[PDB]
């Protein structure tokens, strides 16, 4: 993450993000709507970074520095540079949306009032499409990406070092190889628990409930698809065993 | 320090998140709950063996069921959740959660956890649960069902006072080292 983004949201909550002197000004309803959005875009911040340490990290540093087999890396970390560019995109929207409502001789201090179109947006027409064909990629890729990771620490001495050395840092504490690719398929499943809590805190203004009441169901039409496209890839498997599911 | 895997599993009122949360932070949040936790790798030494514990929660993945065991793969201990103010949420443990976590999960100990213990001796909570004709989940309920899915132990805890929650997460790292 960059560190302006990184500042803006250090704090455990809106209401410690922005002055004292602003927050007194809401009400508790809006205080409580506002901490919930915070909290949807700050972790957008984290997902995106999760996938930053995977293609700038991992990825590139495996082509850069070790000499492993072609389609290896990709084996890896599937679908990565296309999930990097729809969340990358998400999360811009997200931080524009807040950008646009800070106050005059203010970097802290925003209300979002309203959400809901933008995840319409974000769950509608291309981009939902893009989601849902590049998660049920990634999903049906993930315990082959988990088990040839695991073969390569195991036999490969240079891809050992390699991974030791730069997960050593504190930082990367919760982000290894395998932490990073179960950190992205649970992504998808934290939206509707967000989108809900927003939903709970938003009633003031029947466009914006019904807004969010709309980006509620086509995140779970989402979800739904995914599950259903899901078959787990195994390295090796025959033919026989596929058409005998 | 050894690297071992937790998982927390359970119906979506069982207190899971709420849980992991207090437990990562050794505190109950006094400004703001957080919706939801990504993970965690707390440092734990328990019998004198020090753990990096990394923690995972099904938050959200209940109502799907080809992205939910995507989390299984390598766990070493499982924490299987129920609400004591909820005896449906217990219902709920043998013939859905049990056969499932024995499936992707073989031979890795289950502790079953009884969250929300506070709720037991509330007024509010007994009230609301006599109106179904229901009580909150007494301690050898909690036993019993244990001792029936063939779990590791059994274990109570409060994530409201904090009450039993290094108590669980100790006891579950003992459990990965076995
Ligand atoms: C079909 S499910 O996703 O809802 N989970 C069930 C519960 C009942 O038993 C088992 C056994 C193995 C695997 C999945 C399950």
């Amino acid at each position: 993450s960059m560190e302006m983004d990184e500042k803006d949201f250090a704090a455990d909550s809106w209401s410690l993000a922005v002055d004292s002197s602003f927050l007194q000004q809401h009400k508790k309803e809006v205080m409580k709507q506002q901490d919930v959005i915070y909290e949807l875009i700050q972790t957008e911040l984290h997902h995106v970074r999760t996938l930053k340490i995977m293609t700038r990290l991992f990825r590139t540093g495996m082509l850069e520095e070790l000499h492993l087999e072609p389609g290896v890396v990709q084996g890896l970390f599937p679908c990565v540079d296309e999930l990097s560019d729809i969340h990358t995109r998400f999360l811009s929207q997200l931080l524009e949306r807040r950008r646009q409502a800070l106050c005059p001789g203010s970097t802290r201090n925003f209300v979002i009032h309203r959400l809901g179109d933008l995840l319409i947006s974000q769950f509608s027409g291309p981009s939902a499409e893009q989601m849902c064909k590049t998660y049920s990629e990634f999903c049906s890729r993930h315990s082959k990406a988990l088990k040839l990771y695991k073969e390569l620490y195991a036999r490969d001495k240079r891809f050992q070092q390699f991974i030791r050395k730069v997960t050593r840092p504190a930082v990367l504490k919760r982000h290894g190889v395998q932490e990073c690719i179960l950190l992205v398929t649970q992504r998808i499943t934290k939206y509707p628990l967000l989108i809900s809590r927003i939903l709970q805190h938003s009633h003031g203004i029947e466009e914006e409930r019904q807004d969010l009441t709309t980006a509620l169901g086509l995140v779970k039409e989402l979800l739904s698809n995914v599950d259903e496209g899901i078959y787990q890839l195994e390295k090796g498997a025959r033919l026989q065993e596929i058409y005998n599911r | 320090a050894i690297r071992k895997k937790l998982v927390i599993v359970g119906d979506g009122a069982c207190g899971k998140t709420c849980l992991l949360i207090v437990f990562s932070k050794d505190q109950f949040p006094e400004v703001y709950v957080p919706t939801v936790f990504e993970n965690y790798v707390a440092d734990i030494e328990v019998d004198g063996k020090q753990v990096e514990l990394a923690l995972w929660d099904t938050a959200g993945q209940e109502d799907y069921d080809r992205l939910r065991p995507l989390s299984y793969p390598d766990t070493d201990v499982i924490l299987m959740c129920f609400s004591i103010d909820s005896p449906d949420s217990l219902e709920n443990i043998p013939e859905k959660w049990t056969p499932e976590v024995k499936h992707f999960c073989p031979n890795v100990p289950i502790i079953l956890v009884g969250n929300k213990k506070d709720l037991r001796n509330d007024e509010h909570t007994r009230r609301e649960l006599a109106k179904m004709k229901q009580e909150p989940v007494k301690p050898e309920e909690g036993r019993d069902m244990a001792n029936r899915i063939g779990a590791f132990g059994y274990m109570e805890c409060s994530a409201k006072t904090k009450d039993g929650v290094r108590e669980v997460f100790e006891m579950a790292t003992r459990a990965a080292l076995q």
